[PDB]
């Protein structure tokens, strides 16, 4: 139904720090589908911001996981801000190592 | 161990910017094999998984042209619930459902499940005996009615207790090597203090088979809950998953603390300490 | 209570909805052929309405033509012994479901063949069986034992007399949802186990030789948990009948406004104090409990919006069930007009106090 | 449709034909619609034999309440334009395809030798009856018994003389001929009647003491005929169309076995049955639906005793014939069929089962205030506190004993009548065969006072 | 020189009292008042008739020199504006000819055209545009959105004598075609006589590309491979022993070559011939007299206001006329809204913290 969409700020593998790997910000239990979603780097947005295909979430709503390549590390300022109907003011959560 | 086919529709109206974004998607136990989008150009069911590419094109086809009558199907769902409901045309409503079956070791049937929601509320679900119906509101009165007039529930049934667990049998025999395999998850202990009075212990374990794992933490023997955040099962997107289980323990007590896995990929209940 | 009841005539489907009046009040604007006069011998629908409280909103009614027909499942087959159906059943049924706020009934009134009154143009109905429910929302305490109220009265037939009362108490959370409580009254047979070690008091309030009869089944859920709060649905089984009726059960209970780090620390003035983790273990329900940060004794009177970082950390779900919540707040530099002044924090939800659980804190 | 539509406007012009099946039920009923179409098979097989014409209750109210139907679908025959009992039947095509065929006429098939040949050879059993005389008694009192117990057995006479001549001697006799799939070497296939005097009474008796024999095949159709006495049933893959190896070899053992039983002078009957067919029984004896080949055997008694044989079906018959002779012998304690006794008694109030309840609260030196409750009862949930605590505070007294037992899970003695949840019985010492039901407060203090005020010794404290 | 048959500003103070007439035939009929709204572009220019009773009906008409759109083009525009918020209410203008009384005007009157904005709910809020002809009021068939907001909307109805209609808004073009097309004044029908043929399928083949197998012909019973008999049994005694049978599983319904479901021309439909009952007259668009310009409708919410009444035969001078009015006072109007709505919110916000304020200092003590 209508709930907030959970975000989870974190990344595939172990966020190696000063190595690459891949920030991903997991999204569920919202509605509608729509949930504008984006990655920041050190207050500005990270360049990449795909995210996979929606499908039902465990709380029979939307689900949308997003990824993008990057450095992890939890010096660079990077968090996910989401905006949508549940979701009003763009909720922007730290990532840091993993969820 | 007992594996189970379930598949999720999702409808969403939008008035004015023509027919209504429709979305299906098809997994097996915990990995996705099928999707079908509307707003796609190839407007076919298309493979998720490598294992399910080997069907022709028959299944294709077939596949397809069910899931466009599914569509169209929840299409006009749309618009009767939106009458039913006294709903005005310019707002968006959104029609979820969800229908599968489960299987034993064995192959045998289980039982079978279906669910269907309406604005992310529940609308109409199916009985576990597979023969009777349960409404939420006075609006789902009307279907399980109707329904119930149709003999919908003698399909339905017939077609969990039956169709679905042969094509489950098959997708799990072409696709055992993903599907009943199972494998070890990556463990590794994550210290980080806090403050001078407590500290934070979580345990992260990527890369396994299957997804549903059940992590606990235990301090001394008794549950650290609910103390002890975990994390629900999150794909990882190479078809395995991730868990993680954090807790707060006292400045230098992280020793008596300890860490319980235990799923289909870990045969044996794990128990770290740090 | 309410006058005429404007319920919807549907069929159902819910496809649409028709204009309705059920009756009885002096309501001459009435759809006559939608409009039934009330006429409910034992007296649960008129006493539902006629202790409803004055100035509430409409409740929702929707009517829809109901058909007699046994119950679908097998446990319930006890009360319908004979392979046929009974010959007192004949006519159209018709089933009225009001909800609301104040509570939540649905009875099965049976009208006649033609509307035509010597008085007025309105159709004659006869109500036959009624379940209604004193408490729509059930909201139990986050650790203590829920009481779904659920009252009913039903008629006697043509020819017993002590009718069969079938009790069935379901839910559903995510999530199931499988039969909680089914018992049968009056009659020995296999019921489903219960489950979550639930228990009701279906019986008949007495045993009269006619009638009509009036019975309860109020469920008793022992340790309401989080994973329990969600829709239950209670039918009751008749002879060919049976009467549905939802509720809202919620979760609830005192919300421990923890003060992580309340005592800021003794920061010289100019200097940002320590970020403060506003703690809350064990409280429910989550819809309303926020945190918010003031500085009691500053530039307003009551309390101000505190500057500084604020953030919440992710729901917890304890081993008791009840979920805990842990706001970050990060207080801006405390200074010389900071000192004397506590800086405390608000928690509003729905078993917390109107003005919410604030923790103060005396600045340095 | 196939069935003539019949209403309240030629409902008595239309339905005089000699047998016509009316079936009177509305569109509503779930019978109705799933009898809707064996009705319409049945009704186009039996074409110019029997009508059928369906009569809907919902838009025929008079026809309906002049015929005094109360539940659908209601089959009743009518002969003449009048009612001639209800179907007393299956609810299939092949059922009242042959009850009506059987039933249009007459009551007894004459036979004219490839007609007793081909009425011989039915699945049920014949009751052939020879007479070379037209003017005879004895062929007027098999008429009559034909007639009278026509709903439950085949009739069929003949005056020919080879059938005549190779069925008896004196020109007039009655033979009764089993079904052919059931002959076995443990019985004859045919029994003839042996009485000096023909009459409806001695032939009723004698088909209805001979007619089954050792063990007829229990369906649907003879169901009524063979139960009520104390019978054997032998549940099991009974299918003679597509499984008579198995029947036969089943049958084989039972017969064998009851044979045996019966010979040295024990009354009992004997029939196996199948476990799809009579699934529904099978719980009154604690069975069941197994799907397997090994047979349950059910022994019934005509008052309503049920024993149940424990030990496995032996291929050898030493099972059935040691569950025999304990059946005959009086091995059978009291009959009280429940779960099996737990480890023992929990505290304050004694766990009581149908299983021990002979013992506990059967006891003649010690009164006992059972308390039947079930498991998903509000009250008898909300009164388990007040009864551990009641029998607690008695727990000193050595006369009174109070005991708790689920009449959900166990069957309930024929003295105690378990109306509703809970039901509380006090039964004194001299008075087992009497006990009181307690119909006072469900609290300790009333618990108290009756007990006190009822007893034979005071309640402790 | 454009013809201007009607025009009604409201810049004269009340003079417009002496040109509107009030209908007689309801004594509780809404009362209209010319004010400018609270905000507006020009507090001498945005003046108009507004109604001031909620839940009300009002029957306002304007008489005017009688003409005919014969052989010319109609063109009746006028400015409507909902700052009230309404939730249900009408914004139409009626023309009736000259046989309508002023005095006893009300809605079931007979009247020539009827255009303008309609709201009732979400599910109501289209621009009316119904046509006198046959004695019926048709209808446009085309679904017109109507503006909701409370700003001033400029809705223009145009009808040329080549039966072609066009209606715009806030001077831009939301509509067009033909009377005959767009209303159902009236073409075509299907040839009864014709039958779909028995050989015409709706169509099931047999054996797509399959052979005769011969072998699918399978018995009913067959004897299990592994049927053990039981060591007791004595052969000699009974005659043989018992070899049971089951269904074969390669057992189907008769030798069908997997009758599929069709090889289709498609569903047949009988061939239109013609039409015999075929109308669409050259004058639909014509009227006989139009000399009354009445305004009569219903709302519960009162609050709009109407100006800028122009009729003319000129699409340039309605042009014209229309942005050198509402387009003048929309903007001033916008900022204005805007300025107010500003305060609004501010005094909001101070409400709200004076409420957390009191409940601080009600939780303090
Ligand atoms: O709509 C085309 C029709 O308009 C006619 O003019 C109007 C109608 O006669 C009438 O308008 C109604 C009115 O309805 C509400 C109320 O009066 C009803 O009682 C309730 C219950 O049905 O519903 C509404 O609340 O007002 C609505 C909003 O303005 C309107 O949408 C609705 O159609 O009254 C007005 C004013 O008297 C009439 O102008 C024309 O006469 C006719 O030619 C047209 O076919
Ligand atoms: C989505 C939807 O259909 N909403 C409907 C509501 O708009 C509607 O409200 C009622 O609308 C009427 C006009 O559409 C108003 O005249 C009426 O005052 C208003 N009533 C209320 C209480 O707001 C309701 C009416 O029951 O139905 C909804 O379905």
């Amino acid at each position: 139904i209508q709930r907030t969409p959970k975000i989870q700020v974190y990344s595939r593998h172990p966020a190696e720090n000063g190595k690459s790997n891949f920030l991903n910000c997991y999204v569920s239990g919202f509605h509608p589908s729509d949930i504008e979603v984006d990655l920041l780097k050190n207050g500005e947005r990270i360049e990449k911001v795909e995210h996979s295909d929606l499908s039902f979430s465990k709380d029979w709503s939307f689900y949308l996981l997003y990824y993008t390549e990057f450095t992890p590390t939890e010096k660079d300022e990077y968090a996910c801000r989401v905006n949508h109907v549940t979701l009003s003011q763009p909720k922007i959560v730290k990532w840091d190592r993993d969820m | 161990g007992s594996h189970s086919m379930r598949y999720f529709f999702t409808s969403v109206s939008r008035p004015g910017r023509g027919e209504p974004r429709f979305i299906a998607v098809g997994y097996v136990d915990d990995t996705q094999f099928v999707r079908f989008d509307s707003d796609a150009a190839s407007q076919r069911m298309e493979p998720r998984a490598p294992w399910i590419e080997q069907e022709g094109p028959e299944y294709w086809d077939q596949e397809t042209r069910n899931v466009k009558a599914q569509s169209q199907t929840d299409r006009v769902d749309l618009g009767t619930l939106r009458g039913y409901y006294n709903q005005s045309e310019a707002g968006s409503h959104t029609i979820q459902i969800m229908y599968g079956c489960d299987v034993g070791s064995d192959g045998r049937f289980l039982r079978g499940y279906r669910q269907d929601a309406y604005d992310g509320k529940d609308y109409i679900a199916l009985n576990e005996d597979l023969r009777s119906w349960t409404a939420a509101d006075m609006a789902a009165q009307i279907t399980k009615r109707k329904w119930e007039a149709a003999h919908e529930a003698e399909q339905l049934r017939a077609y969990l207790d039956g169709t679905c667990v042969e094509w489950l049998r098959r997708y799990l025999e072409n696709g055992k090597e993903t599907l009943q395999r199972t494998d070890p998850p990556k463990t590794h202990m994550t210290h980080h203090p806090i403050s001078d009075h407590e500290a934070t212990l979580r345990c992260w374990a990527l890369g396994f088979y299957p997804a549903e794992i059940t992590l606990t933490w235990q301090r001394d023997g008794e549950d650290q809950t609910q103390d002890t955040e975990l994390v629900e099962t999150r794909p990882a997107g190479d078809g395995t998953f991730q868990k993680w289980a954090a807790v707060v323990v006292p400045s230098g007590e992280e020793q008596r603390y300890t860490c319980h896995v235990q799923h289909e990929g870990l045969p044996k209940p794990l128990t770290l300490r740090w | 209570g309410p006058a005429v009841i404007e319920c919807w005539f549907v069929e159902d489907a819910g496809l649409a909805k028709r204009p309705g009046a059920l009756l009885p009040p002096p309501r001459p604007d009435l759809d006559p052929e939608l409009y039934l006069s009330v006429h409910d011998p034992a007296g649960a629908l008129q006493a539902a309405f006629r202790r409803y409280p004055r100035g509430a909103p409409a409740p929702h009614c929707e009517m829809s033509r109901f058909v007699p027909l046994p119950a679908s499942a097998k446990w319930a087959s006890g009360l319908t012994p004979a392979q046929n159906c009974p010959r007192a059943l004949d006519g159209a049924w018709l089933m009225v479901s009001i909800s609301s706020p104040v509570l939540s009934l649905s009875s099965l009134l049976r009208p006649q063949p033609e509307p035509q009154q010597e008085p007025v143009l309105i159709t004659m109905a006869t109500v036959v069986l009624t379940v209604l429910t004193h408490t729509p929302a059930p909201r139990v305490r986050l650790g203590q034992d829920a009481l779904l109220d659920l009252s009913f009265a039903y008629m006697p037939p043509t020819s017993p007399g002590p009718p069969p009362f079938g009790l069935e108490w379901r839910r559903q959370h995510l999530g199931k949802g499988h039969l909680l409580l089914a018992a049968t009254p009056g009659l020995n047979g296999q019921m489903p186990a219960a489950q979550e070690g639930a228990v009701a008091f279906a019986a008949w309030d007495d045993d009269e030789p006619w009638g009509p009869w009036t019975g309860n089944g109020t469920f008793w859920l022992p340790r309401v948990q989080p994973f329990q709060e969600g829709t239950y649905l209670a039918t009751i089984h008749l002879p060919y009948l049976q009467g549905q009726v939802t509720l809202e059960l919620a979760v609830y209970k005192p919300p421990k406004v923890s003060l992580m780090p309340a005592t800021l620390a003794r920061a010289a003035p100019g200097e940002a104090p320590p970020e403060l983790l506003c703690l809350v273990s064990h409280f429910y329900p989550s819809g309303g409990l926020e945190v918010e940060w003031e500085l009691r004794g500053g530039p307003g009177g009551r309390s101000q919006k505190a500057e500084g970082q604020r953030w919440l950390s992710a729901l917890r779900h304890h081993s008791d069930g009840s979920v805990s919540l842990s706001g970050h707040l990060q207080p801006p530099p405390v200074t010389t007009e900071q000192h004397g002044a506590r800086y405390a924090c608000r928690i509003h939800h729905p078993s917390l106090p109107a003005s919410g659980r604030s923790a103060e804190v005396t600045l340095e | 449709s196939d069935v003539l539509e019949l209403t309240d406007d030629n409902f008595e012009s239309r339905i005089s034909d000699g047998l016509m099946l009316v079936e009177f039920f509305a569109p509503w009923c779930g019978h109705c619609k799933r009898l809707a179409p064996e009705y319409e098979a049945a009704a186009t097989r039996l074409k110019g034999i029997v009508p059928l014409a369906k009569v809907d209750c919902t838009a025929n109210t008079n026809t309906c309440n002049k015929y005094g139907v109360s539940g659908y679908p209601t089959l009743k025959i009518f002969r003449d334009g009048e009612e001639a009992g209800a179907y007393d039947g299956p609810r299939t095509a092949d059922g009242i395809v042959s009850h009506l065929k059987k039933q249009a006429g007459p009551a007894s098939v004459p036979l004219r030798e490839e007609e007793f040949k081909k009425f011989i050879s039915d699945k049920d059993a014949s009751i052939v009856g020879f007479f070379d005389d037209s003017f005879s008694e004895a062929h007027s009192e098999f008429l009559k018994a034909a007639s009278n117990l026509r709903d439950n057995y085949r009739f069929a006479h003949t005056n020919v003389e080879s059938l005549v001549n190779e069925y008896d001697d004196n020109g007039e006799g009655i033979i009764l001929f089993r079904p052919s799939h059931l002959t076995n070497k443990f019985e004859d296939k045919t029994v003839a009647y042996t009485e000096q005097k023909m009459t409806s009474g001695k032939i009723k008796k004698f088909i209805q003491e001979n007619i089954f024999g050792i063990c007829p095949h229990m369906t649907e159709d003879n169901k009524d005929l063979i139960q009520g006495k104390d019978l054997l049933i032998a549940y099991y893959d009974v299918d003679y169309e597509k499984n008579a190896k198995g029947s036969n070899y089943w049958r084989n053992r039972v017969m064998m076995v009851a044979k045996k039983f019966l010979d040295a002078g024990h009354k009992l009957n004997f029939a196996v049955a199948s476990r799809k067919t009579f699934s529904h029984e099978l719980s009154d004896f604690g069975l069941e639906s197994t799907a397997g080949e090994i047979p349950v055997v059910a022994i019934r008694t005509a008052k309503g005793e049920k024993f149940v044989m424990q030990e496995e079906f032996s291929r050898d018959g030493k099972a059935l014939e040691r569950f025999l002779q304990d059946y005959f012998d009086g091995n059978l304690k009291r009959y009280l069929k429940s779960e099996p006794i737990p480890e023992s008694n929990d505290g304050p109030v004694k766990v009581v089962v149908a299983e021990n309840f002979d013992e506990i609260v059967n006891n003649e030196n010690k009164d006992v205030l059972i308390e039947f409750y079930a498991p998903w009862c509000g009250h008898c949930k909300n009164l388990e506190p007040k009864y551990k605590e009641l029998g607690e505070k008695l727990s000193k007294d050595p006369n009174i004993v109070i005991a708790k037992m689920d009449a959900t899970a166990n069957d309930v003695p024929s003295p105690y009548e378990v109306r509703g949840f809970p039901t509380i019985y006090f039964s004194p010492a001299n008075k087992k065969l009497n006990p009181k039901k307690y119909e006072g407060g469900r609290e300790l203090s009333d618990f108290i006072s009756y007990l006190q005020r009822e007893a034979t010794n005071p309640p402790v404290i | 020189e454009p013809a201007v048959y009607f025009k009604e500003q409201f810049l004269d103070g009340d003079g417009w009292t002496s040109r509107w007439i009030e209908s007689k035939h309801k004594s509780d009929f809404g009362k209209f008042v010319l004010s400018s709204g609270k905000f507006y572009g020009d507090e001498e220019k945005d003046k108009g008739l507004q109604t001031s009773q909620d839940a009300r009906f009002y029957a306002l008409s304007a008489s005017f020199e009688p003409f005919s759109n014969k052989g010319q083009t109609l063109v009746v525009q006028f400015t409507v504006k909902h700052e009230q918020n309404i939730d249900c209410g009408g914004g139409y203008v009626k023309l009736f000819p000259n046989s309508l009384d002023q005095t006893d005007m009300h809605g079931d009157s007979e009247y020539n055209i009827m255009f303008g904005p309609d709201i009732c709910g979400p599910g109501t809020k289209k621009v009316h545009v119904i046509f006198n002809y046959k004695g019926k009021n048709v209808l446009i068939n085309k679904d017109i959105r109507s503006k909701d907001d409370e700003f001033t909307h400029l809705y223009t109805l145009i009808v040329r004598p080549d039966n072609t209609y066009e209606v715009k808004i806030d001077n831009s073009q939301v509509e067009s075609g033909s009377l005959e097309d767009d209303w159902d004044f009236l073409k075509k029908i299907k040839d009864p006589d014709a039958s779909k043929p028995e050989d015409w399928d709706e169509a099931k083949i047999d054996d797509p590309t399959d052979s005769k197998p011969e072998d699918w012909d399978k018995p009913e019973h067959i004897p299990d491979p592994d049927a053990k008999k039981p060591e007791d049994w004595d052969e000699e005694m009974d005659g043989e022993w018992e070899p049971p049978v089951i269904q074969n599983p390669e057992y189907k319904g008769e030798w069908k070559p997997r009758q599929i479901d069709n090889d289709y021309k498609g569903t047949w439909i009988h061939p239109e011939i013609d039409n015999p009952e075929y109308s669409p007259d050259p004058s639909i668009y014509a009227y006989d007299n139009f000399g009354v310009l009445g305004l009569d409708l219903w709302q519960v919410k009162s609050g709009t206001i109407f100006d800028n009444f122009l009729i003319t035969n000129d699409e340039a001078y309605a042009e014209e006329f229309g942005n050198e009015t509402w387009g003048v006072t929309k903007a001033a109007e916008k900022q204005m809204k805007d300025k107010q709505d500003e305060e609004q919110r501010l005094k909001e916000e101070e409400e709200d913290k004076k409420r957390k304020e009191e409940e601080e200092a009600e939780d303090k003590e």
